[PDB]
């Protein structure tokens, strides 16, 4: 949401009977943002912008890694933080967790009828999101350097009350 | 350090038996050795706590000696898991080595897998 | 050394900023610049006018079913709409933040001619001749969707 | 809204470890304990007491103990000095493979230590992957910036001492550049 | 000035697939703190600004022949420099130039107080071998420059704190021999 | 001088038997020929000392002489490497020597190589 997230995404969510296949998006995260992935979903029905309001419809959108499964994968059902309720602005924040997981990441929208069971699903797509020398590169140093910063604070904390 | 191998089977009604698993331990290996058993069923894995039951492996020796009952120790939260920590008095022995395993709670005993593997006598 | 697949053919109308795209499945390609220059004689000697150059490039491609642009094309020899091309040349990058834009000619003018022909059991091709109008301009140009 | 991470490995924590505070973990990679060593894998732990202000601190940080590898249990023998704190400690295990992957599993829980030994070994415990070359710094980051903002705090306090003075400088250089006209 | 200032790379802080790119920079083996990186940070297609008090930028480094008995890899920050444009430069360090090579990069940046960090592009470099050579430093070198500059720092830190609260007893002494020196220099003139 | 073979040794559970290895010392190399050896167990090389381990090397002529719990050298500053320098009583038995390279923690045993070589005047 802040001035500092990609934000570089405006993807055309029609509510069109007709079809609607499938979006390979052009867009990726490199596994790790993990603090700020944020996507700026569009609405239309035809041609023209959806005006959705919080007594009006809910939001929701889920999310699915491509290989998901009881024991491996990922899926998440959450809301979608609406920005505009006249030009049908959506802003989702993704997670910290999935960009933990590397890969591809298939999505969906989902719009509840706020008072009645009535519901609305727009088109899928796909934000694949890569790897990254920062989320790889080691298996040991990590830890030694956590260790290392712990034994100085362990270290300095007695120095600093002592003086304190 | 320790010799360790990392089997899975399933329970099935055709029955199973397993060729001979690549693991020639060694007599000398007195107290290293071990095997690791995961039983496999329908869903995927099994847990024993969930429905109580207590596995036993029974393996005839070469022509000298029969195991029964051995300590075949549970593990952990893993559900399914068995780190049968080899122990010495067995391998004291060597050549063509072959066990069974079971599951039994109480009138329900059910041979899971006949398996094999050899020993080496080194002296 | 270069294989002609590696030259890279992109138009957009002028008005539309935001539109971009390319032309697929070229087969021949070809650019040309005319040089008009006949002298005219002289009692002490002979002078060699300099003409104008008319530059044009035609191009042969085919036509499938998730594309239109043809159809833009052949709309365009008729409603005699300005263009503009870009012949990238890929593998050719920047040399000093231009990395990503490889190298190009630039050129506005229109189509001067559309003329596509089907063949019994094969695949239906078109041929677009473009004027450039004017001098080409050199640089470096980016792709869309790194293809 | 279910979460299954690919890397299958986890580090629990014995609920039948409420005697003596032999703190007794167990390591799952794919559904398997795994077989560890001191050279093929690296281990730590760090315990802090309930909210002391800064006085009592039971602020250790150790490895681990090797009790049974090939059955994949690491035990941690609690040092008699640390349960004296009866106050809930909260406690931040880490296990690391180097299986050619960065994967550095931390395990973040707390109990009610007795002054006698560990008593109520409860509480809401979460497991974190430290898959990125930036919570390293802040996997202890909390703690680290705390004690980093006391000594900032105690740093301006001494400097508002020292400008108590640099205005008395600063009046004395005024008032004698006034009394010299 | 003599240094191999004139490259320059920009950094599309951008979601729409940014490849790896050759960025066409080979730097040689026999060169010490004289290669460095111009980076230049743009948003969507102007550039972003930058500064070292809101967020703190670092650049992971990685050689391609990287392996656990043989390889290169490092984390170290920036200098930023003219940051309203959003450009800094990296001085190349001296460990890492002994490993020549292919090599990836990658810059990431992190807004304090949230610890969300931002990546960039992940792209390719090269570094030469020249024949001022024959020490190998085969070791692989895995040091997190940035964690280790802030321990340092916060260790500096408690000395200068130690420092000034042992000045602090020398306040009243230099108050003094000001007030001291302003009344000399009334009664001089 | 010295004469030095250098040998790799795995613990692979699926048996281990490392056949003729191409070394070929003779009688009258008394002392300047040496092996030299290396265990590499899962992950790479083993710091014996790091944990507790003690080597042992038993071999077993091709003929007669039979020796158990030989000497050797352990450069631990590196890693769990070996150097077996034979004391001018092995080599002096021609014809094949093949070995036992045990690997003992306290109460616990291994047998993780059997390799031998041959020998002449």
């Amino acid at each position: 949401v802040d001035n500092f997230s990609k934000d570089d995404n405006l993807i055309e969510l029609q509510t069109t009977s007709q079809y609607n296949p499938v979006i390979d998006t052009n867009i990726s995260f490199y596994e790790s943002d993990r603090g700020t992935g944020v996507l700026n979903f569009a609405v239309t029905k035809n041609n023209r912008p959806l005006s959705i309001s919080s007594e009006h419809v809910k939001t929701f959108i889920v999310l699915k890694t491509d290989d998901y499964n009881v024991d491996r994968g990922a899926y998440i059902s959450d809301e979608l933080t609406i920005v505009d309720a006249i030009n049908g602005r959506l802003q989702y924040v993704i997670p910290n967790e999935f960009l933990k997981h590397s890969g591809k990441v298939h999505a969906q929208a989902f719009f509840t009828q706020n008072g009645s069971d009535n519901v609305v699903v727009e088109r899928q797509f796909s934000f694949n999101i890569e790897n990254d020398l920062v989320s790889g590169f080691d298996g040991i140093t990590k830890l030694v350097y956590i260790k290392s910063i712990q034994d100085t604070i362990e270290a300095v904390g007695k120095d600093f009350n002592q003086l304190k | 350090m320790y010799k360790i191998k990392d089997v899975e089977t399933r329970i099935k009604n055709d029955g199973v038996d397993l060729g001979d698993i690549g693991c020639r331990f060694y007599t000398e290996d007195e107290n290293t050795a071990s095997i690791r058993i995961g039983i496999n069923d329908k869903q995927g894995r099994i847990d024993l706590k969930a429905h109580g039951l207590t596995p036993r492996l029974h393996l005839f020796m070469e022509d000298g000696s029969i195991f029964k009952n051995e300590p075949l120790i549970i593990d952990d939260v893993v559900k399914g898991f068995i780190t049968y920590k080899i122990p010495k008095k067995v391998i004291k022995h060597a050549g063509y080595v072959r066990c069974k395993l079971f599951l039994e709670k109480e009138e329900e005993k059910i041979h899971v897998a006949n398996f094999s593997f050899n020993i080496v006598d080194s002296g | 050394m270069k294989n002609s697949n590696d030259r890279i053919i992109l138009f957009r109308k002028a008005g539309e900023k935001v539109d971009a795209t390319k032309m697929l499945f070229l087969t021949e390609y070809g650019l040309s610049h005319e040089a008009d220059t006949d002298t005219e004689d002289t009692m002490d000697g002979s002078y060699n006018t300099g003409g104008s150059v008319e530059s044009t490039m035609s191009g042969t491609a085919k036509m499938f079913y998730g594309d239109d642009f043809a159809d833009e094309i052949e709309d365009a020899v008729v409603d005699r709409v300005l263009y503009e091309a870009w012949e990238v040349e890929s593998r050719i990058p920047g040399k000093n933040g231009d990395s990503a834009k490889f190298k190009a000619k630039y050129f506005q003018g229109f189509h001067n001619k559309f003329e596509l022909k089907a063949e019994a059991n094969g695949i239906d091709e078109y041929e677009y001749e473009y004027g450039v109008n004017g001098r080409f301009q050199r640089g470096f140009a980016t792709l869309p969707e790194a293809v | 809204s279910q979460y299954n991470p690919v890397i299958d490995t986890n580090i629990s924590f014995y609920e039948s470890d409420r005697g003596t505070g032999v703190l007794n973990f167990a390591v799952t990679k794919n559904n398997r304990p795994l077989s560890i060593s001191s050279e093929h894998v690296k281990t730590f732990i760090v315990l802090k007491t309930d909210d002391y202000n800064v006085d009592r601190g039971a602020y250790i940080s150790d490895e681990l103990t090797i009790v049974d590898a090939i059955n994949g249990r690491l035990q941690y023998v609690i040092p008699n000095e640390f349960l004296k704190h009866s106050g809930k400690v909260h406690a931040q295990a880490f296990f690391t493979q180097n299986g050619s992957d960065n994967v550095v599993v931390e395990r973040q829980f707390s109990f009610n230590i007795e002054n006698d030994l560990v008593s109520g070994f409860d509480g809401i415990t979460k497991l974190v992957y430290i898959k990125s070359i930036q919570d390293t710094i802040e996997a202890v980051g909390k703690d680290f910036n705390q004690l980093k903002q006391n000594m900032a705090d105690t740093q301006t306090l001494i400097a508002k001492v020292n400008d108590s003075a640099t205005k008395g400088i600063q009046q004395i250089e005024i008032k004698q550049n006034e009394a010299i006209q």
